[PDB]
RNA sequence: CUGGCUCAGCGUGUGCCUACCCUACGCCGGCAGGCGCGGGUAACCCGUUGAACCCCAUUCGUGAUGGGGAUCGGGGAUUGCAAUUAUUCCCCAUGAACGAGGAAUUCCCAGUAAGUGCGGGUCAUAAGCUUGCGUUGAUUAAGUCCCUGCCCUUUGUACACA
């Protein structure tokens, strides 16, 4: 009963509305819910030189990439929650359903 | 004049030696060098050095032996041979006396010029 | 103690700072009154707001200098403690009323700067602000400790005590008294 | 106990070497080309000798010993890594070093890589950087 | 030009008038006790030391740095 | 009622040294009057009895923070390599040290070697620490 | 033997063993997060692998 | 210099071809290291990241000194198929100039300058660089066109590839 539904996103409002509707199918299902822990953000950070040459002034580009993690915990038969996490998928976000 | 010596070792008990109390004798960056394995892969060159080495003539100097080596430690084995030892250049002309034991085969070249 | 704050083991009450002019720019007196030297700060956000900060603080401020002692407020508070217990003993006066006397004793009044009719140039006397008096009546002592101190047995918080008795006095013999009747005798020697 | 004793030795000499009294022993007998203040310290600490007196203040019976001491090393149970000549090419034998028995081994081994004629002795009779160093801007004090 | 040779250990005379001269002083310490005798810090401070545990100077503060004594007082 | 953390842990570190030398039953090895205590160092310890105050330091260290290893007691005793000319850079502790004396407290029934690696501190340890802080908190009061 | 010889030495490290995964040369490599992209070549694609300026 | 006491924040971590990861802990060795079983694809394990400066207590005492650590000698480990023209690191010994720096010149106004160490890049080995992070933390100024630049308006022109 006791599964572990994780979201893992780039985007925010995407991962946002996953964790709404999982919390909204959960709750119609009539079954016990662990709200959405927010684990922290990941800044995946790479900064280089702008010119290809090296004929300028040092000027750098500092690229960032946030990743964003979600997880909700519920009471539940693997077949129910399975048939609501089958259903509303978008590409930004990626889905783990951990039964153990 | 007075005839010299390694470690404690008389050079004739260099001579009849095998490589692990040799490993002991000369100092550590050498022990390292023979402890890590034997040469049969890229030295089997260095197989071809004890070839060469030991194809030595009757009473009178051996014949120079070119090498394209300067990563080789002179064993007691070795001591005894004119070598041309490559400069990228040139091969230079040298006899590896029983001082130049536990030494790179390298390290007698010079290559610029003072102006 | 809900009354009085003595600044360590030193009384805030009964000191007087006599000069009218230097009175507002020195800070000693029952709201300033604080038992550390050290603080927050924010004495930098506003043009005035420097005026503020205990003198004390000021002193402990302006000693830590000359780069391998750049934010090192900590060895500078108890440099400024050793000093205070020193002039007490020589002495035998408030520590705090020698220090606000000394700094008094150390600002000039008069000095000389370059002026207009722009054309050429002039090197004319003008007057220094009561906050320009103090902020470098601090700085010469602080300094003149300072460079006594360098290579020599004398500790620094004894150069500060000597620095200090003698300015306070008006001696001639402290680095601060000697630099400040330089600077009096140029800006009067071209006014 | 503070006043200056009699027979207080000034100037003490330690291997033909003028060494000071007024210095403290550990920091003093270091004035030897050979000890630096590890093995000062080590020594004087061998030899069941009190560091918390002078140079000038110890006596002529400890002076004696000590010398006897920094000679010996493996007779007062000192480790062998301890030593600035360790596994010679001669003796095969880890031995200190003494004020001049230095400059004498170390005259030996400049002469030495010089004769058999190693890269080392060729820079060391040209008087360059040895150890690999980069002379396109350094080490002109040396060549004026 | 000048250098300064301070005593590694008393003279007679010197430790004479360490024994009559440094109680009187108002401000006691290793440096003032140093320059004052022509001694070294290490002979002035354990100097020091004996006068304190003798029991003949008052002691204000120590501190590794600065190590303040005084005069003890009259009556 | 007195524990540790009540009194000066400065003279704390003093006392137990003072205690430890007293019972003198410390498995003290025999390298001590010739050691360097980490690689950072350039002189040996300017006291001569180091050897139980470190004992003191690393049992008073096991009190407050229980289950460290020697890997903890080489990083807590790091100081500065001063590197010469380059900049200077963080060093760990000696490793033989910190070991030895945990093997030494270990030697004494004071420390515990207890589950998840590390020693902990033994009810003998606590006892006596808690005790001869209640001698420095009279000693000073 | 040829064949023994044509690659013979060796390559487990330094930059002749690592190679840009778009232009294959061997300068200013992007090894952070095993993207193994040329610092030229990353900053082309940057902003298609996820990477954005935002500070 | 030697002990003791006490506090961080950014990260990163097992690989496509690709081999090389971050390391706790138990013994061995003074040290760099070696061997053993483990955790970790990471708010989970390294980790409560016991960092340095600073702090407290000693030894030193104005001496080119226990300042400073260049140069040089000897031995020992690790990385690699291979280190001499020393990769790096460790142990003993050697102890150079340098006593605050001429003309000239740089960066900077608040958690800023500066001191201080820790991560990322390069990386088999690897920071005196650079790119980020926190810790300790000020003096001076709230002004001007004097200096160096650039920018505008008025005016003059026989210039307009100016």
């Amino acid at each position: 009963h006791r599964i572990r539904i994780t979201l893992t996103s780039r985007n925010v409002k995407s991962l946002e509305k996953v964790c709404a509707d999982l919390i909204r199918g959960a709750k119609e299902k009539n079954l016990k819910v662990k709200g959405p822990v927010r684990m922290p953000t990941k800044t995946l950070r790479i900064t280089t030189r702008k010119t290809p040459c090296g004929e300028g002034s040092k000027t750098w580009d500092r690229f960032q990439m946030r990743i964003h993690k979600r997880l909700i915990d519920l009471h539940s038969p693997s077949e129910i929650v399975k048939q609501i996490t089958s259903i509303s998928i978008e590409p930004g976000v990626e889905v783990e359903v951990t039964i153990a | 004049f007075r005839k010299f010596t390694y470690r404690g070792v008389d050079l004739d008990q260099l001579l009849d030696m095998s490589y692990e109390q040799l490993m002991q004798l000369y100092s550590a960056r050498q022990r390292r060098r023979l402890s890590r394995g034997l040469r049969r892969k890229q030295h089997s060159l260095l197989k071809r050095l004890r070839k060469a080495k030991k194809e030595a003539p009757p009473m009178e100097k051996p014949e120079v032996v070119k090498t394209h080596l300067r990563d080789m430690i002179i064993l007691p084995e070795m001591v005894g041979s004119m070598v041309g030892v490559y400069n990228g250049k040139t091969f230079n002309q040298v006899e590896i006396k029983p001082e130049m034991i536990g030494h790179y085969l390298g390290e007698f070249s010079i290559t610029y010029k003072p102006v | 103690t809900p009354d009085i704050k003595l600044f360590g083991k030193w009384s805030t009450d009964d000191v007087q700072i006599n000069d009218i002019s230097l009175q507002d720019y020195i800070a000693v007196k029952e709201k300033y009154a604080k038992y550390l030297p050290h603080s927050a700060g924010r004495y930098a956000a506003k043009r005035f707001r420097k005026a503020q900060c205990p003198i004390v603080e000021r002193l402990t401020n302006s000693m830590m200098m000359h780069g391998r002692n750049n934010g090192k407020k900590l060895m500078t508070v108890r440099i400024v403690k050793h000093a205070f217990e020193i002039i007490h003993l020589l002495t035998g006066e408030n520590p705090l009323q020698v220090l606000v006397n000394a700094i008094i004793n150390s600002g000039p009044r008069e000095d000389s700067t370059r002026i207009g009719r722009a054309g050429t140039v002039r090197r004319q006397a003008v007057d220094v602000s009561p906050l320009r008096r103090v902020n470098q009546a601090i700085w010469l002592l602080c300094t003149g400790a300072r460079e006594a101190a360098f290579r020599n047995i004398k500790t620094i918080a004894e150069c500060l005590a000597d620095e200090l008795i003698n300015a306070a006095k008006g001696s001639s013999n402290s680095y601060a008294i000697k630099k400040k009747d330089e600077l009096e005798r140029v800006a009067k020697s071209n006014r | 106990s503070l006043v200056i004793p009699e027979k207080f030795q000034h100037i003490l000499r330690v291997l033909n070497t003028n060494i000071d009294g007024r210095r403290k022993i550990a920091f003093a007998i270091t004035a030897i080309k050979g000890v630096g203040r590890r093995y000062a310290h080590v020594v004087l600490r061998k030899a069941d000798i009190d560091l918390t007196k002078r140079a000038g203040e110890l006596t002529e019976d400890e002076v004696e010993r000590v010398i006897t001491i920094m000679q010996n090393p493996r007779q007062y149970k000192i480790p062998d890594w301890f030593l600035n000549r360790q596994k010679d090419v001669k003796d095969g034998k880890y031995s200190q070093v003494l004020a001049n028995g230095l400059d004498n081994k170390l005259r030996e081994d400049l002469e030495r890589l010089k004769k058999i004629r190693a890269h080392r002795g060729l820079r060391h009779f040209w008087g360059l950087r040895v150890r690999g160093q980069h002379t396109k801007t350094t080490g002109r004090r040396g060549r004026t | 030009r000048d250098k300064l040779n301070n005593l590694v250990l008393f003279d007679k005379a010197t430790y004479d008038k360490l024994c009559k001269e440094v109680p009187n002083y108002k401000l006691i310490t290793p440096a003032v006790v140093s320059e004052r005798l022509k001694i070294r810090g290490s002979l002035a401070r354990a100097a020091l030391q004996e006068l304190l545990s003798k029991g003949l100077i008052k002691l204000v503060s120590k501190h590794r740095a600065q190590v303040i004594y005084t005069r003890n007082t009259k009556g | 009622g007195v524990t540790v953390k009540d009194v000066n842990q400065q003279e704390f570190v003093r006392a137990l040294a003072a205690f430890l030398k007293k019972s003198g039953k410390l498995k003290v090895p025999e390298w001590v009057d010739t050691v360097k205590l980490a690689k950072h160092k350039e002189l040996a310890p300017y006291d001569e009895n180091w050897f139980y105050t470190r004992a003191a330091s690393t049992a008073r260290h096991l009190y407050l923070r229980g289950g460290a290893g020697v890997g903890s007691m080489t990083k807590i005793y790091g100081g500065r390599q001063r590197n010469g000319v380059m900049p200077s850079h963080f060093s760990r502790g000696s490793k033989s040290v910190a070991r030895r004396v945990l093997q030494a407290l270990e030697g004494l029934k004071m420390v515990e070697k207890d589950q998840d690696w590390g020693r902990k501190l033994t009810p003998q340890g606590q006892r006596d620490l808690d005790r001869i802080a209640g001698q420095v908190a009279a000693a000073k009061k | 033997g040829h064949q023994q010889l044509y690659w013979s030495h060796p390559r487990k490290f330094g930059q002749g063993s690592r190679s840009c995964r778009v232009c294959s040369n061997r300068h200013g490599l992007i090894r952070k997060y095993g993207l193994n992209m040329c610092r030229q070549c990353f900053r082309q694609y940057a902003k298609d692998i996820g990477f954005i300026k935002l500070d």
